[PDB]
Order: C-alpha cells, then structure tokens, then sequence
C-alpha cells in the first residue's frame, strides 16, 4: 500500500493470453484486509473495473461485461496479484492499472487507503513488428518557418523523436500516433524556427523505435 | 460498501 | 449494473472562476450502514487516477478546501470554488454500493486562456515518399486556443472528404495552447494526377479562414 508496480507484455496477439502482475509494497502494519482491483482505460476513454479480490480470501469478484474472459488471483506470500485475459480483441488494448483500497480506522479520524500502480499499456494486435519509414517535412510563411519529420507505418508503439540529438527542444511538437487501417502507426514531429536560421543551422530529427530496433536520423533542409 | 477493505 | 452519468465531458475554466461537475446514478448509493458510497478521483495528465473525495464529501489529506463534494442518494456535485492550473485533468466519479464497480465517463478540466489563432503550414511530400507508393500531405496548426477548429482539404480547388486523419496535442504546459496535425493520405498515382493541394483552417481567432497551398512540382 506504499507502492504498486505493474508488469507484463506490452503487445499480445489476439489468440494469445494477456498476463499482468502487480507487486504490492506494503506499509505500516494494521489489522484487517485490503481490496485489490484491476481497472483498465482504453486510449482516450474512461475507466472500467475488471475485477478484484479481498486479501483475506480466495474468492474473486468479476465485472460481467468481461464475459468470463478474466481470471484474477493473488498470493500474499508472493506479495502479488495477477490478471489473465483470454481470448482477446482489439477492443482490449488499454492501460491496465492495479489498485488497493481500504477504509483506514487506525488514526483518530476515519480516512482512506487508496493506491494505484502507474499502469501498463497493452496493445492487442496481429500486426508484425515493423520499423518506421521516416520522411522529411520541408517548408513549403515569411517571418518564421516550420520543419518536421513524418514517421509512418511502424508497429508497435512507442517511438521517440528528438531534434538535433536532443539539443533542440523549444517549439517542438510531437503528435500522438494514429492507428492506420493497415494496423500500423504514423505520427509527425514538427518544430518552428526563425527562417533566417534556415541557412546557418542544420536540423536533424532522430527517430528511435526500439521494438523493431530501428534508429534513423534525417536532415531536413530547404 | 463493496470492493474496499478495512484496516484497524 | 448501476449507470453513472457525468456532466460535462469537457470543462474549460478561466483561472480563479468556479467549476461544477455533476454525477448521477441510476440507483441509490446509500448502503446498509447509512453511508453513501460515492468517490471522486482526479487523473492528472500523464498520471494514474487518485482519490480526491470519498463518501460524497470527505477530502483526502492534501486536497485544498477549494474542492467540495455534495449530493443526495443519486445526484452528486463536485465543486471547485476557484480553479487553479494544478487542478487540470480528468475527474471521475465512482460508485461502490454494489458490484460491478462503475465509473462516470469523466470530465476533462482544462485552463481557459485568451483566444490565439493557429499558425498554419502545409508540407508537400518528399521525393522519397512519392517513390514509396503512398503519399502523405501534412497540414500543421501551431499554438492555438481554444481547441475547436475546422480543417478542410482542397485538391485542385475542390473540397476533398475522406482519406485524412487528425491528431491533437494536449494543452501545452507553458502557454496553454493546442497544436494539431491533419494528414491527407493518397496513392501516388492519385497524388500525381492533381496539381494544387491546400488546407483551409477555420478558428475563432481568425476573422476568415486561412488557406495554405502548394503546386505539385
């Protein structure tokens, strides 16, 4: 209840099993029990309670919306509790959180224990790992110009983009990726600079996609 | 209440 | 399942002004022992939700007295007396009188700043992209407020619908603006079968729409 740490595979195929572990680092001693839950959040959507269990028992409560595809268990000796999900649909891509809740009567006033893990993004997709194609975005604007890089048709998330080996940060906007109908992702990163600097300064975008072990640097000039 | 523990 | 309805979906607030978020349940949240089982969470940007108010009206330690919760058995209100920048994020109500636990749909609180018109840029595809078989033409709207904006694509002067997708940044921590990308994707033969490409932007900061265009080649 001092800390919750989630772990598990970041990408799972639709026929496979989604398996997540939550490791509980406890706090000051007390008598009674905690309730541990799994909650998920699809990208840009709300929260959905998956299921949970009290620490003193071996019976699990489940959300009926989850069609009995979820199996949640715990081990206080392994200070862990687990989520298994199968079969899967693209609709199960989400950030998954583990939570611990209790009413706290140990103090002079009634209070709450309420702890959340950082969450783990799990993408369900049959797409194969693929490195991105990186194309420069060159200025087509008289006072200030804009440059960018298009990083397209990669899988899975995430990709990281820096400018001039991280030396350029002011005015940088890296847009959230969009899932294409092909099952791959594409995004753009842009930066605005004074046009007078276009002749004197070099601008390079550095793209890193570790799932495919791809690293690209593209110069963007006019 | 459901889904919440109690510590004393 | 108990249905939780939360209003509104999005709440822009000028700093210092009050905000009110409503939540309803389809059933009473009053349990046997007389407690009303309704909690409020706040999920700050890039973070996990955490508990803000519990049992309708009790503030978690560290939550300022600016936050207050009220309600009946089925109708609940979270009030923020004067909104500050640290308050931005998504608020969620949650009932726990019965399984399954259910959440409201969330209310995104953002900072209202002065109107700022977007800077508009268009990017013609590189020669590499043209040899790739598929082409992406990029339209950038830089540093604007509010979020609402219209982006229309024009091919040889004609309105083109379909084959385009948008992506928006979250509100910038430094100037409180948004930026937006609109990408038109075409087959290469289709791309080379036209001459002029343009994006037109409508936004409250512009007295009339702004058009950025290029001639292929």
């Amino acid at each position: 209840q001092v800390q919750l740490v989630e772990s598990g595979p970041g990408v799972v195929k639709p026929s496979e099993t989604l398996s997540l572990t939550c490791v509980v680092s406890g706090g000051t001693p007390g008598r009674g029990f905690l309730y541990w839950s799994w909650v998920r959040q699809p990208p840009g959507k709300g929260l959905e309670w998956i299921g949970g269990t009290a620490t003193n028992t071996d019976i699990t409560d489940y959300n009926p919306s989850l069609k009995s595809r979820a199996a949640i268990s715990k081990d206080t000796s392994r200070n862990q509790f687990l989520l298994n999900l199968k079969p899967l649909t693209a609709g199960d891509t989400a950030v998954y959180y583990c939570t611990s809740r209790a009413k706290d009567y140990r103090g002079p006033s009634y209070s709450r224990i309420d702890v959340w893990g950082p969450g783990v993004l799990v993408t369900v997709s049959s797409a194969s790992t693929k490195g991105p194609s990186v194309f420069p975005l060159a200025p087509s604007s008289e006072s200030t110009a804009a440059l960018g890089c298009l990083v397209k048709d990669y899988f899975p998330e995430p990709v990281t983009v820096s400018w001039n080996s991280g030396s350029l940060t002011s005015g940088v906007h890296t847009f959230p990726a969009v899932l294409q109908s092909s099952g791959l992702y594409s995004l753009s990163s842009v930066v605005t600079v004074p046009s007078s600097s276009l002749g004197t300064q070099t601008y390079v975008c550095n793209v890193n996609h570790k799932p495919s072990n791809t690293k690209v640097d593209k110069r963007v000039e006019i | 209440a459901v889904g919440i523990g109690a510590v004393f | 399942d108990i249905v939780m309805t939360q209003t509104p979906l999005s709440l822009p607030v000028t700093p210092g002004e009050p905000a009110s978020i409503s939540c309803r349940s389809s059933q009473s949240l009053l349990d046997s022992d007389g407690n009303t089982c309704l909690d409020w969470f706040l999920q700050k940007p890039g973070q996990s939700p955490q508990l803000l108010i519990y049992d309708v009206s009790n503030r978690v330690s560290g939550v300022p007295d600016r936050f207050s919760g009220s309600g009946s058995d089925t109708d609940f209100t979270l009030k923020i007396s004067r909104v500050e920048a640290e308050d931005v994020g998504v608020y969620y109500c949650m009932q726990f009188v019965e399984f399954p636990l259910t959440f409201g749909g969330g209310t995104k609180v953002e900072i209202r700043r002065t109107v700022a018109a977007p800077s508009v840029f268009i990017f013609p595809p590189s020669e590499d992209q043209v040899k790739s078989g598929t082409v992406s033409v990029v339209c950038l709207l830089n540093n604007f407020y509010p979020r609402e904006a219209s982006v229309k694509w024009k091919v040889d002067g004609a309105l083109k619908t379909g084959n385009s997708q948008e992506s928006v940044t979250e509100q910038d921590s430094k100037d409180n603006t948004y930026s937006l990308s609109s990408t038109l994707t075409l087959s290469s033969t289709e791309y080379q079968s036209h001459k002029v490409y343009a994006c037109e932007v409508t936004h409250q900061g512009l007295s009339s729409p702004v058009t950025k265009s290029f001639n292929r080649g």
